[PDB]
């Protein structure tokens, strides 16, 4: 099927109508998405089939057809923007400077903007477009707003 | 049966809405993947 880099939804029609669960990235004929949007299930491109390749539930990350290969990092400085798509809306860039989750194995940028759960698998850009992560892991704080991590893969 | 599509290009816009907080959390990532906040 559509082979062509960008970003996509993740849809499914197991529940009523047409149902957005996700998005993801399409990059050098890989698609990479957050492991809680498919489950590691197979996915359908027109009449093509993707197969799962690679996944991990702790870092909550899949990639099909290839290894991950989405390597660009967040700076720890620099505003960055989430490609938000969310369901059935068109996609569109919102700009904000990420935050810090602090943990007991190192820091994580982290983006406080909110949308629909069927958001998640939505890219987070630098400044030259490249992908430094995925949005919709994350945390719920005090007011019941949440803030995701910009959780990154490794290219091997 | 979960299937893509296509829904744009991934650049960055300039004078996009420029928006959100930059919160600073202490949070913890179990075995499932799932954050959570320490306090
Ligand atoms: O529940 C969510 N995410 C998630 C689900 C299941 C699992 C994980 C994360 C990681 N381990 C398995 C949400 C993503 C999200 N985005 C914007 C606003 C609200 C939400 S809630």
């Amino acid at each position: 099927g559509e082979t062509t880099d960008g970003v996509y939804r993740v849809m499914t029609r197991r529940l009523l109508g047409s149902t957005q669960v996700g998005v993801g990235v399409m990059q050098e004929g890989v698609f990479h998405t957050m492991w809680h949007v498919t489950k590691g299930a197979a996915l359908r491109s027109g009449e093509g089939r993707l197969d799962p390749y690679w996944g991990d539930v702790k870092q909550d990350l899949v990639s099909y057809c290839g290894p991950w290969k989405l390597d660009a990092a967040w700076d720890g400085l620099s505003e960055v923007q989430l490609l938000a798509v969310p369901p059935g809306e068109r996609a569109k860039n919102i700009q904000t400077l990420p935050g810090i989750f602090k943990t007991k194995d190192g820091d994580i940028g982290a983006v406080a903007l909110d949308y629909p759960a069927g958001t998640s698998g939505s890219p987070i850009l630098d400044k030259c477009g490249r992908v430094i992560g995925l949005y919709g892991n994350g945390v719920v704080i005090k007011n019941g707003s949440y803030v995701s991590a910009i959780t990154q893969g490794k290219r091997e | 049966d979960m299937y893509i599509e296509r829904a744009g290009d991934i650049t960055w816009e300039k004078d996009a809405e420029v928006t959100g907080n930059s919160p600073r959390l202490d949070v913890a990532l179990d075995e499932s993947g799932d954050f959570s906040l320490v306090e």
